[PDB]
Protein backbone atom coordinates (compact mmCIF):
# COMPACT_ATOMS: atom_id res chain seq x y z
CA UNK A 1 0.00 0.00 0.00
CA UNK A 2 1.55 3.22 -1.10
CA UNK A 3 0.42 6.67 1.11
CA UNK A 4 -1.32 4.79 3.30
CA UNK A 5 -1.10 4.35 7.26
CA UNK A 6 -0.60 1.61 9.75
CA UNK A 7 -3.92 -0.27 10.28
CA UNK A 8 -5.26 -0.25 13.81
CA UNK A 9 -5.26 -3.55 15.91
CA UNK A 10 -8.52 -5.44 14.70
CA UNK A 11 -9.30 -2.90 12.14
CA UNK A 12 -9.67 -5.99 9.41
CA UNK A 13 -10.19 -9.05 10.70
CA UNK A 14 -11.43 -10.48 7.25
CA UNK A 15 -7.57 -9.92 5.99
CA UNK A 16 -5.78 -12.68 5.27
CA UNK A 17 -2.22 -13.54 3.78
CA UNK A 18 -1.43 -16.29 1.59
CA UNK A 19 1.93 -17.52 2.67
CA UNK A 20 4.54 -19.15 0.31
CA UNK A 21 6.34 -22.34 1.87
CA UNK A 22 9.48 -22.03 0.14
CA UNK A 23 10.95 -19.64 0.02
CA UNK A 24 9.02 -18.16 3.26
CA UNK A 25 7.49 -15.23 1.37
CA UNK A 26 4.64 -12.69 1.14
CA UNK A 27 2.77 -14.25 -2.36
CA UNK A 28 -0.76 -11.85 -1.89
CA UNK A 29 -3.31 -10.85 0.53
CA UNK A 30 -7.38 -12.81 0.34
CA UNK A 31 -9.57 -12.36 2.84
CA UNK A 32 -11.81 -14.23 4.83
CA UNK A 33 -15.84 -14.99 3.57
CA UNK A 34 -16.90 -17.99 5.98
CA UNK A 35 -15.03 -20.18 8.39
CA UNK A 36 -14.01 -22.29 5.76
CA UNK A 37 -13.65 -20.28 2.26
CA UNK A 38 -10.89 -17.52 1.28
CA UNK A 39 -11.31 -14.95 -1.46
CA UNK A 40 -8.02 -13.86 -3.47
CA UNK A 41 -7.28 -12.91 -7.29
CA UNK A 42 -6.86 -15.48 -9.47
CA UNK A 43 -3.92 -14.13 -10.74
CA UNK A 44 -2.32 -14.72 -7.45
CA UNK A 45 -2.42 -18.63 -7.80
CA UNK A 46 -2.04 -18.67 -11.86
CA UNK A 47 -0.26 -16.16 -14.07
CA UNK A 48 1.59 -17.91 -16.83
CA UNK A 49 3.54 -15.03 -17.91
CA UNK A 50 5.08 -15.10 -14.64
CA UNK A 51 5.44 -18.46 -14.30
CA UNK A 52 3.23 -18.49 -11.72
CA UNK A 53 1.19 -21.99 -10.80
CA UNK A 54 0.70 -22.67 -7.88
CA UNK A 55 -0.96 -25.81 -6.40
CA UNK A 56 -2.76 -26.50 -2.85
CA UNK A 57 0.45 -27.77 -0.82
CA UNK A 58 2.76 -24.63 -2.38
CA UNK A 59 1.05 -22.17 -0.22
CA UNK A 60 -0.18 -21.24 3.28
CA UNK A 61 -2.93 -19.38 4.71
CA UNK A 62 -2.14 -16.88 7.30
CA UNK A 63 -5.22 -14.75 9.19
CA UNK A 64 -5.45 -12.70 11.86
CA UNK A 65 -2.23 -11.09 11.32
CA UNK A 66 -1.17 -7.29 11.85
CA UNK A 67 2.56 -7.94 11.77
CA UNK A 68 4.18 -8.24 8.57
CA UNK A 69 7.18 -10.56 9.36
CA UNK A 70 6.59 -11.62 12.70
CA UNK A 71 4.79 -15.16 13.84
CA UNK A 72 2.25 -13.68 15.59
CA UNK A 73 1.73 -16.38 18.60
CA UNK A 74 -1.07 -16.85 20.08
CA UNK A 75 -2.93 -14.50 17.71
CA UNK A 76 -2.70 -15.22 13.88
CA UNK A 77 -4.10 -18.76 12.68
CA UNK A 78 -2.38 -20.74 10.04
CA UNK A 79 -4.36 -22.91 7.94
CA UNK A 80 -3.61 -25.10 5.03
CA UNK A 81 -5.81 -25.38 1.65
CA UNK A 82 -7.92 -28.03 0.80
CA UNK A 83 -8.67 -27.10 -2.79
CA UNK A 84 -8.16 -24.10 -4.74
CA UNK A 85 -11.16 -22.83 -7.32
CA UNK A 86 -10.03 -20.36 -10.36
CA UNK A 87 -12.83 -18.72 -12.68
CA UNK A 88 -13.23 -20.81 -15.44
CA UNK A 89 -13.35 -17.30 -17.66
CA UNK A 90 -10.34 -15.99 -15.84
CA UNK A 91 -8.54 -13.88 -18.37
CA UNK A 92 -5.07 -14.02 -17.45
CA UNK A 93 -3.95 -14.02 -21.41
CA UNK A 94 -5.29 -10.30 -21.94
CA UNK A 95 -6.27 -8.24 -19.06
CA UNK A 96 -7.26 -10.09 -16.24
CA UNK A 97 -10.77 -10.38 -16.94
CA UNK A 98 -12.93 -11.88 -13.75
CA UNK A 99 -9.30 -12.12 -11.51
CA UNK A 100 -11.35 -13.96 -8.92
CA UNK A 101 -10.70 -17.63 -7.35
CA UNK A 102 -11.60 -19.12 -3.75
CA UNK A 103 -9.47 -21.09 -1.31
CA UNK A 104 -11.32 -23.87 0.86
CA UNK A 105 -9.41 -24.42 3.97
CA UNK A 106 -8.78 -27.77 4.94
CA UNK A 107 -10.27 -26.97 8.70
CA UNK A 108 -12.67 -24.55 10.16
CA UNK A 109 -10.64 -21.71 11.35
CA UNK A 110 -11.45 -20.50 14.92
CA UNK A 111 -13.24 -16.31 14.98
CA UNK A 112 -11.75 -14.34 17.63
CA UNK A 113 -11.38 -10.71 18.31
CA UNK A 114 -8.62 -10.14 14.95
CA UNK A 115 -10.40 -12.75 13.12
CA UNK A 116 -13.66 -12.42 11.83
CA UNK A 117 -15.60 -12.82 7.95
CA UNK A 118 -16.36 -9.74 5.73
CA UNK A 119 -19.77 -9.63 4.15
CA UNK A 120 -20.12 -9.85 0.20
CA UNK A 121 -22.46 -7.64 -1.32
CA UNK A 122 -26.25 -8.71 -2.93
CA UNK A 123 -27.30 -6.81 -5.69
CA UNK A 124 -29.29 -3.68 -3.59
CA UNK A 125 -26.07 -3.04 -1.86
CA UNK A 126 -23.83 -3.09 -4.38
CA UNK A 127 -25.92 -1.01 -6.57
CA UNK A 128 -26.19 1.89 -3.67
CA UNK A 129 -22.82 2.10 -3.08
CA UNK A 130 -20.27 1.24 -6.57
CA UNK A 131 -21.08 5.30 -6.97
CA UNK A 132 -18.33 7.36 -8.11
CA UNK A 133 -16.70 9.60 -5.54
CA UNK A 134 -17.87 6.85 -2.90
CA UNK A 135 -14.93 5.87 -0.98
CA UNK A 136 -13.76 2.24 0.40
CA UNK A 137 -10.91 0.51 2.10
CA UNK A 138 -7.57 -1.34 0.54
CA UNK A 139 -5.50 -3.45 3.44
CA UNK A 140 -2.58 -5.04 2.40
CA UNK A 141 1.25 -5.94 3.59
CA UNK A 142 2.25 -5.31 0.08
CA UNK A 143 5.18 -2.43 -0.91
CA UNK A 144 5.04 1.40 0.59
CA UNK A 145 6.11 2.33 -2.90
CA UNK A 146 6.48 1.45 -6.80
CA UNK A 147 10.17 0.99 -6.38
CA UNK A 148 10.67 -0.30 1.18
CA UNK A 149 7.93 -3.09 2.87
CA UNK A 150 5.86 -2.49 6.00
CA UNK A 151 5.95 -3.49 9.67
CA UNK A 152 2.28 -4.11 9.76
CA UNK A 153 -1.35 -3.86 7.54
CA UNK A 154 -1.35 -0.95 6.01
CA UNK A 155 -4.73 0.91 5.31
CA UNK A 156 -5.92 3.40 2.48
CA UNK A 157 -9.56 4.85 1.78
CA UNK A 158 -9.98 5.58 -2.04
CA UNK A 159 -12.33 6.81 -4.35
CA UNK A 160 -14.85 4.96 -6.68
CA UNK A 161 -13.83 6.52 -10.24
CA UNK A 162 -16.17 7.40 -13.06
CA UNK A 163 -15.77 4.70 -15.49
CA UNK A 164 -15.12 6.92 -18.09
CA UNK A 165 -12.33 8.82 -16.25
CA UNK A 166 -11.03 4.67 -15.31
CA UNK A 167 -11.00 3.84 -19.58
CA UNK A 168 -9.06 6.76 -20.44
CA UNK A 169 -6.20 6.66 -17.53
CA UNK A 170 -5.14 3.15 -19.94
CA UNK A 171 -4.70 1.43 -22.95
CA UNK A 172 -5.93 -2.10 -21.80
CA UNK A 173 -9.27 -3.34 -22.42
CA UNK A 174 -11.42 -2.64 -19.34
CA UNK A 175 -14.66 -4.47 -18.57
CA UNK A 176 -18.12 -4.60 -16.38
CA UNK A 177 -15.95 -7.21 -14.08
CA UNK A 178 -13.83 -4.43 -13.21
CA UNK A 179 -13.54 -0.62 -11.08
CA UNK A 180 -11.21 1.23 -10.58
CA UNK A 181 -10.57 3.58 -7.66
CA UNK A 182 -7.83 6.59 -6.45
CA UNK A 183 -7.63 10.38 -6.38
CA UNK A 184 -7.38 12.33 -9.55
CA UNK A 185 -3.85 14.34 -9.99
CA UNK A 186 -5.71 17.47 -9.09
CA UNK A 187 -7.58 16.20 -6.08
CA UNK A 188 -4.04 16.25 -3.88
CA UNK A 189 -4.30 13.35 -2.07
CA UNK A 190 -2.78 10.30 -3.01
CA UNK A 191 -2.91 6.50 -2.41
CA UNK A 192 -2.92 2.83 -4.33
CA UNK A 193 -2.76 -0.57 -3.87
CA UNK A 194 0.82 -2.20 -4.84
CA UNK A 195 2.79 -5.23 -5.66
CA UNK A 196 1.69 -8.08 -2.56
CA UNK A 197 -1.25 -6.17 -2.10
CA UNK A 198 -3.32 -8.49 -4.90
CA UNK A 199 -5.90 -10.44 -3.69
CA UNK A 200 -6.87 -8.18 -0.31
CA UNK A 201 -9.87 -6.41 -0.33
CA UNK A 202 -11.35 -3.13 -1.41
CA UNK A 203 -14.26 -2.96 1.28
CA UNK A 204 -16.66 -0.36 2.04
CA UNK A 205 -19.13 0.37 5.25
CA UNK A 206 -22.70 0.06 4.38
CA UNK A 207 -24.48 3.36 5.98
CA UNK A 208 -27.30 1.12 5.56
CA UNK A 209 -27.13 -1.86 8.59
CA UNK A 210 -23.26 -0.43 9.24
CA UNK A 211 -21.74 -3.74 8.22
CA UNK A 212 -18.40 -4.21 6.23
CA UNK A 213 -18.94 -5.18 2.63
CA UNK A 214 -16.27 -6.68 0.51
CA UNK A 215 -17.29 -4.58 -3.15
CA UNK A 216 -13.61 -5.66 -4.77
CA UNK A 217 -9.93 -7.13 -5.36
CA UNK A 218 -6.86 -5.64 -5.57
CA UNK A 219 -6.33 -6.81 -9.03
CA UNK A 220 -4.31 -4.84 -11.46
CA UNK A 221 -2.37 -1.66 -11.92
CA UNK A 222 0.13 0.48 -13.80
CA UNK A 223 2.87 1.20 -11.60
CA UNK A 224 1.54 2.18 -8.19
CA UNK A 225 0.47 5.78 -6.95
CA UNK A 226 1.34 7.08 -10.17
CA UNK A 227 -0.69 10.23 -11.29
CA UNK A 228 -3.01 9.80 -13.85
CA UNK A 229 -3.20 6.21 -13.10
CA UNK A 230 -5.64 4.31 -10.83
CA UNK A 231 -5.83 0.67 -9.27
CA UNK A 232 -7.90 -1.85 -10.46
CA UNK A 233 -9.97 -3.99 -8.66
CA UNK A 234 -12.23 -7.22 -9.44
CA UNK A 235 -16.29 -6.54 -9.46
CA UNK A 236 -17.21 -9.40 -6.70
CA UNK A 237 -20.70 -8.86 -7.02
CA UNK A 238 -20.21 -8.82 -10.86
CA UNK A 239 -19.30 -12.50 -10.04
CA UNK A 240 -21.14 -13.69 -6.75
CA UNK A 241 -23.04 -16.40 -8.69
CA UNK A 242 -19.91 -17.91 -10.00
CA UNK A 243 -19.17 -17.68 -5.83
CA UNK A 244 -22.00 -19.12 -4.97
CA UNK A 245 -22.00 -21.61 -7.26
CA UNK A 246 -18.63 -23.15 -5.72
CA UNK A 247 -19.47 -23.13 -2.55
CA UNK A 248 -22.90 -24.27 -3.12
CA UNK A 249 -21.04 -26.93 -4.99
CA UNK A 250 -17.79 -28.16 -3.14
CA UNK A 251 -18.52 -26.38 0.71
CA UNK B 1 12.84 -11.53 6.38
CA UNK B 2 10.21 -13.82 8.19
CA UNK B 3 10.03 -15.15 11.19
CA UNK B 4 9.81 -18.92 11.48
CA UNK B 5 6.43 -20.45 11.43
CA UNK B 6 6.07 -23.57 14.42
CA UNK B 7 6.61 -26.71 12.21
CA UNK B 8 3.54 -28.22 12.55
CA UNK B 9 1.94 -26.22 9.56
CA UNK B 10 4.70 -27.28 7.32
CA UNK B 11 4.02 -30.67 7.83
CA UNK C 1 -22.54 -15.41 7.82
CA UNK C 2 -25.48 -13.77 9.97
CA UNK C 3 -22.49 -11.83 11.91
CA UNK C 4 -20.54 -10.75 8.33
CA UNK C 5 -18.55 -7.31 8.81
CA UNK C 6 -19.37 -6.65 12.13
CA UNK C 7 -16.07 -6.25 13.74
CA UNK C 8 -15.29 -7.74 17.85
CA UNK C 9 -12.97 -4.61 18.26
CA UNK C 10 -15.27 -1.76 16.70
CA UNK C 11 -18.81 -2.16 15.72
CA UNK C 12 -19.63 -5.08 18.27
CA UNK C 13 -18.27 -2.80 21.08
CA UNK C 14 -19.67 0.75 19.51
CA UNK C 15 -16.11 1.92 18.69
CA UNK C 16 -15.61 3.56 15.70
CA UNK C 17 -11.80 3.11 13.83
CA UNK C 18 -10.13 6.36 13.17
CA UNK C 19 -10.84 7.01 9.71
CA UNK C 20 -14.38 4.74 8.55
CA UNK C 21 -15.58 7.96 8.92
CA UNK C 22 -14.28 9.81 6.03
CA UNK C 23 -15.94 6.58 4.05
CA UNK C 24 -19.29 7.43 5.42
CA UNK C 25 -18.93 11.50 4.57
CA UNK C 26 -18.66 10.21 0.53
CA UNK C 27 -21.86 8.12 1.06
CA UNK C 28 -23.90 11.36 -0.37
C1 LIG D 1 -0.85 -9.88 -12.43
C2 LIG D 1 -0.21 -8.98 -13.44
C3 LIG D 1 -0.48 -7.50 -13.16
C4 LIG D 1 -0.02 -7.08 -11.76
O1 LIG D 1 1.17 -6.86 -11.53
N1 LIG D 1 -0.98 -6.95 -10.84
C5 LIG D 1 -0.70 -6.64 -9.45
C6 LIG D 1 -1.02 -5.21 -9.08
C7 LIG D 1 -2.10 -4.89 -8.27
C8 LIG D 1 -2.42 -3.58 -7.99
C9 LIG D 1 -1.66 -2.53 -8.51
C10 LIG D 1 -1.99 -1.12 -8.25
N2 LIG D 1 -3.19 -0.85 -7.71
N3 LIG D 1 -1.23 -0.12 -8.49
C11 LIG D 1 -0.57 -2.85 -9.31
C12 LIG D 1 -0.26 -4.17 -9.59
N4 LIG D 1 0.12 -6.62 -14.18
C13 LIG D 1 1.08 -7.22 -15.10
C14 LIG D 1 -0.26 -5.33 -14.19
O2 LIG D 1 -0.99 -4.86 -13.34
C15 LIG D 1 0.30 -4.40 -15.27
C16 LIG D 1 -0.78 -4.13 -16.33
C17 LIG D 1 -1.52 -5.35 -16.82
C18 LIG D 1 -2.85 -5.56 -16.46
C19 LIG D 1 -3.53 -6.67 -16.91
C20 LIG D 1 -2.90 -7.59 -17.73
C21 LIG D 1 -1.59 -7.38 -18.10
C22 LIG D 1 -0.91 -6.27 -17.65
N5 LIG D 1 0.89 -3.15 -14.84
S1 LIG D 1 2.36 -3.15 -14.16
O3 LIG D 1 2.74 -1.78 -14.02
O4 LIG D 1 3.18 -4.03 -14.94
C23 LIG D 1 2.23 -3.88 -12.54
C24 LIG D 1 3.37 -3.49 -11.64
C25 LIG D 1 3.24 -2.44 -10.75
C26 LIG D 1 4.29 -2.08 -9.92
C27 LIG D 1 5.49 -2.76 -9.99
C28 LIG D 1 5.63 -3.81 -10.87
C29 LIG D 1 4.58 -4.17 -11.69
C1 LIG E 1 -1.27 -25.01 -14.26
O1 LIG E 1 -1.02 -26.16 -13.50
C2 LIG E 1 -1.90 -27.33 -13.80
C3 LIG E 1 -1.35 -28.46 -13.09
O2 LIG E 1 -0.08 -28.29 -12.54
C4 LIG E 1 -1.94 -27.61 -15.27
O3 LIG E 1 -2.81 -28.71 -15.54
C5 LIG E 1 -2.32 -26.45 -16.01
O4 LIG E 1 -2.35 -26.75 -17.41
C6 LIG E 1 -1.41 -25.31 -15.76
N1 LIG E 1 -1.77 -24.12 -16.55
C7 LIG E 1 -3.05 -23.36 -16.57
C8 LIG E 1 -4.24 -23.67 -15.73
O5 LIG E 1 -3.13 -22.40 -17.33
NA1 LIG F 1 -8.21 3.95 -22.92
NA1 LIG G 1 -2.98 7.61 -9.24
Amino acid sequence: IVEGSDAEIGMSPWQVMLFRKSPQELLCGASLISDRWVLTAAHCLLYPPWDKNFTENDLLVRIGKHSRTRYERNIEKISMLEKIYIHPRYNWRENLDRDIALMKLKKPVAFSDYIHPVCLPDRETAASLLQAGYKGRVTGWGNLKETGQPSVLQVVNLPIVERPVCKDSTRIRITDNMFCAGYKPDEGKRGDACEGDSGGPFVMKSPFNNRWYQMGIVSWGEGCDRDGKYGFYTHVFRLKKWIQKVIDQFG
Amino acid sequence: DFEEIPEEYLQ
Amino acid sequence: EADCGLRPLFEKKSLEDKTERELLESYI
